[PDB]
């Protein structure tokens, strides 16, 4: 029940943005976030 | 803020334990030079049109005159195979040399400092990097401040009070649809707007958007509490 | 950003068609797939270039259908429904502006034999066994990422680079960047028509400028020509004839016996290896010098787009407000905004 | 004005300082209250 599929690739999750005029988000919160990045 | 780093850490330390790819930046890096020697070592099979790739054999099955005929070939086909591979060596050196400048720069810019341009040292807000060896490079852990929770609010560029206009010192206005408040541009922490925490600039029929709020004195209260201070001491020097 | 993608069938451009020839060629050993490989490694390469340059977003933000920006007119940087790729009025003139030399899109031979094959070089080519790969991510996807970075810059600030989208005003987005040049946000506010219409009239600018000379492209155009005219070479080539009796592998085989013809083809073989070896070699330089300017671009779109950056002469000449990127034939322009 | 400045040291040191006046905005803001006080004392003198 497994195959090779083919398709057009997704750039992403489509997202629009809530914009107005007057109306501002602002994070009442946070996450410290720990990233690797690898060099040669 | 502890917490979010040492679980942090943690998932690094879990994705490191359980992840073989992510480490692909350097393993190609080796398998690079890897793959052109063994190409480099066996282009000594090659006979490059000579009766045979090997050279004793060569030496051994002819005379000088022929032999001299049959040993140009090999020469001429194995200094060929080793231009082609210190010409491909140059040119990785070259790129393992912007990679060096560039992991030289996040060191200075990441790890002795804090950058304040965006994606350099990580995703997210920087606030600081760590440096970690691995074979033939470096990885940086960079800790970045990521706002998560948002909440929506109406906004305004100035409050206007007293005639004049008003706008925040540092941070933005917001209201919750009933009351206003100024707070950091970065993180939800509202607080009264006042003389202290903006300045006044111009008249409000210039500014496009502009809203009514009252703007609060913090000096008005010390003076008022002293003239009811002083009421009192006036009424009561009525009596003797 | 990138430059094409390029396949070269060492064993077709040296010996096409004959066996005798091959049968030569594998006595030179593991040439042609160090040959293969190198232009495979870059041909890789230039899909790693584009994905870093444009795909510095994981969510797709798509602007409101009002365009309440304060006044302030994106709508010839933002794309139009009426096109048939969501391209904008500046990327469909940079579309135009750059000539594209092989895009590698199907040679069904109805285009490649009869009354073109008479005119048209890519044909000679690739007949040749030069081969030209199409891109990842075709104009269509670099345009909605384009898209999306513009997007996400008129509607959200620098916050889509940090983490979440989070929306405000135009007009208070400016006044924060203004705080970032060290200039106070009411000089926005008692000024914000001046602004805007200078914005609007700058942008205008920009699409007569690109309306009316050709030369400011030429940072694209002559990428294009150093490919075409590398392959050009390399077909040339073809004719050389390396001292041996012909330059055609066919006529060598047409008139001389086995003993005396692998005297002649070998040469062929040797002088053909080095015409490879020489064009390899120039593609890898040249695949280093698009790396470097893909890493330059991929630095920009994160520091001058996502961000607002204090480096002088960075983004733009003059103080750095924001930047607006456009798509191009294998390149990005940036619309740098400076006070 | 003292809200648009800093102060520190005296005048001897900073080569090319100038004189010239500061404003204190709780000066006025207290004036107006010493001629208010002023004039309630001298109104305490008439019933
Ligand atoms: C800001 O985001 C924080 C997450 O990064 C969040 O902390 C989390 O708070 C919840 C409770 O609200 C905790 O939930 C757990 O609580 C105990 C165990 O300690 C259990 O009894 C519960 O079932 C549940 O598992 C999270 O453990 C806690 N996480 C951390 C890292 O502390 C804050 O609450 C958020 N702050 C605000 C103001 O929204
Ligand atoms: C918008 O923000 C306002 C300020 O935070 C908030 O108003 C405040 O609401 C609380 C109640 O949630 C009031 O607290 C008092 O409530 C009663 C009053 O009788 C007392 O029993 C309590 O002990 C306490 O004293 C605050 O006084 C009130 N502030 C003002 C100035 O009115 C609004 O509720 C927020 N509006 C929305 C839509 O979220
Ligand atoms: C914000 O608060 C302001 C102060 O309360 C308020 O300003 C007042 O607006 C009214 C209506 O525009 C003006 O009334 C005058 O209008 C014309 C002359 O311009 C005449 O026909 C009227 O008889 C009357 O004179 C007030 O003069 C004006 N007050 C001041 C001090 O300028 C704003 O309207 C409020 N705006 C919002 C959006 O809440
Ligand atoms: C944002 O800027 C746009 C570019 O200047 C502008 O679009 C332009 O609008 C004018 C006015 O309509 C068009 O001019 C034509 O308008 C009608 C067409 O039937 C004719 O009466 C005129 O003679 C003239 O031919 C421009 O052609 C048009 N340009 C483009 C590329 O569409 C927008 O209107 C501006 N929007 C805002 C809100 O400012
Ligand atoms: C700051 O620099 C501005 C230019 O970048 C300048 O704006 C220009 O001001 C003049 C008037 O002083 C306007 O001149 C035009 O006005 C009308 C047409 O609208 C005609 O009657 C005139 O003959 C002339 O064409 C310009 O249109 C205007 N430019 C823009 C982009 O709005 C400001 O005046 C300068 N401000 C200060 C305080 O110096
Ligand atoms: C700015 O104003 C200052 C005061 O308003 C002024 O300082 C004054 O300078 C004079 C001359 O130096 C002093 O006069 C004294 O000079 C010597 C002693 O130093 C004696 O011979 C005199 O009798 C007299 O005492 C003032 O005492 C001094 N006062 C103060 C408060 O500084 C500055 O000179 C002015 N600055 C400029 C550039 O003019
Ligand atoms: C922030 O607001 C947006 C959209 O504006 C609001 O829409 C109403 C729901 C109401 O709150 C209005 O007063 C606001 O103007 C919210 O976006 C919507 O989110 C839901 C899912 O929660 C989604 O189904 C809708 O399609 C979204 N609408 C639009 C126009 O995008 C958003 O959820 C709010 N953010 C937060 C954190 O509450
Ligand atoms: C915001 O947009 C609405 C229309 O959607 C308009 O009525 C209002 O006046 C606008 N306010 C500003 C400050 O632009
Ligand atoms: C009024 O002033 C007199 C001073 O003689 C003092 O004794 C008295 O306690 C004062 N009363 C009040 C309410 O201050
Ligand atoms: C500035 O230079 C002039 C001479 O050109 C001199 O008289 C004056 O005292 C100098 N002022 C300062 C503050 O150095
Ligand atoms: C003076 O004080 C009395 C109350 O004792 C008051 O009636 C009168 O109006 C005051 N006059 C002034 C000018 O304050």
């Amino acid at each position: 029940s497994q195959s090779i599929i083919a398709y057009t690739m997704s750039l992403g999750v489509e997202n629009s943005v809530a914009y107005s005029n007057n109306s501002i988000a602002i994070p009442t919160n946070f996450t410290i976030s720990v990233t690797t990045e690898i060099l040669p | 803020i502890a917490n979010q780093f040492n679980s942090a850490i943690g998932k690094i330390q879990d994705s490191l334990s359980s992840t073989a790819s992510a480490l692909g930046k350097l393993q190609d890096v080796v398998n690079q030079n890897a793959q052109a020697l063994n190409t480099l070592v066996k282009q000594l099979s090659s006979n490059f049109g000579a009766i045979s790739s090997v050279l004793n054999d060569i030496l051994s099955r002819l005379d000088k005159v022929e032999a001299e005929v049959q040993i140009d070939r090999l020469i001429t086909g194995r200094l060929q195979s080793l231009q082609t591979y210190v010409t491909q060596q140059l040119i990785r050196a070259a790129e393992i040399r912007a990679s060096a400048n560039l992991a030289a720069t996040k060191m200075s810019e990441c790890v002795l400092g804090q950058s304040k341009r965006v994606d350099f040292c990580g995703k997210g807000y920087h606030l600081m990097s760590f440096p970690q060896s691995a074979p033939h490079g470096v990885v940086f852990l960079h800790v970045t401040y990521v706002p998560a929770q948002e909440k929506n609010f109406t906004t305004a560029p100035a409050i206007c009070h007293d005639g004049k206009a008003h706008f925040p010192r540092e941070g933005v206005f917001v209201s919750n649809g009933t009351h206003w408040f100024v707070t950091q541009r970065n993180f939800y922490e509202p607080q009264i707007i006042t003389t202290d925490n903006t300045f006044v600039s111009g008249n409000c029929d210039v500014v496009i958007g502009i809203v009514n709020n009252t703007v609060y004195d913090p000096l008005q209260p010390e003076l008022d509490s002293f003239k009811e201070e002083l009421d009192k001491y006036f009424k009561n020097h009525t009596s003797p | 950003v990138s430059m094409t993608k390029t396949s070269v069938d060492c064993t077709m451009y040296i010996c096409g068609d004959s066996t005798e020839c091959s049968n030569l060629l594998l006595q030179y050993g593991s040439f042609c797939t160090q040959l293969n490989r190198a232009l495979t490694g870059i041909a890789v390469e230039q899909d790693k270039n584009t994905q870093e340059v444009f795909a510095q977003v994981k969510q797709i933000y798509k602007t409101p259908p009002i365009k309440d920006f304060g006044g302030f007119n994106f709508s010839q940087i933002l794309p139009d429904p009426s096109k048939p790729s969501k391209r904008s009025f500046i990327e469909d003139l940079l579309f135009n502006k750059v000539t594209l030399a092989d895009a590698g899109f199907i040679k069904q031979y109805g285009d490649c034999l009869g009354d073109i094959a008479a005119r048209d070089l890519i044909c000679a080519q690739k007949f040749n066994g030069l081969t030209v790969l199409p891109p990842l991510l075709t104009d269509e996807m670099i345009a909605q990422y384009t898209s999306a970075l513009l997007a996400g810059t008129i509607t959200s600030g620098w916050t889509f680079g940090a983490g979440a989208a989070l929306q405000i005003p135009f007009a208070m987005q400016m006044a924060y960047r203004f705080n970032g040049i060290g200039v106070t946000q009411n000089v926005l506010y008692e000024n914000q028509k001046l602004i805007a219409n200078q914005f609007n009239s700058a942008i205008g600018k920009i699409q007569d400028s690109l309306s009316s000379t050709a030369s400011a492209l030429g940072k694209l155009q002559d990428v294009v020509n150093q490919n075409a005219q590398a392959l050009n070479t390399l077909v040339k080539q073809l004719s050389s004839n390396f001292g041996a009796i012909s330059s055609v592998l066919n006529d060598i085989l047409s008139r001389l016996d086995k003993v005396e013809a692998e005297v002649q083809i070998d040469r062929l073989i040797t002088g053909r290896l080095q015409s490879l070896q020489t064009y390899v070699t120039q593609q890898l330089i040249r695949a280093a010098e698009i790396r470097a300017s893909a890493n330059l671009a991929a630095t920009k779109m994160s520091e001058c787009v996502l961000g607002q950056s204090k480096r002088v002469d960075f983004c733009g000449k003059g103080y750095h407000l924001m930047s607006f990127p456009q798509s191009a034939p294998h390149g990005v322009v940036f619309l740098h905004v400076t006070y």
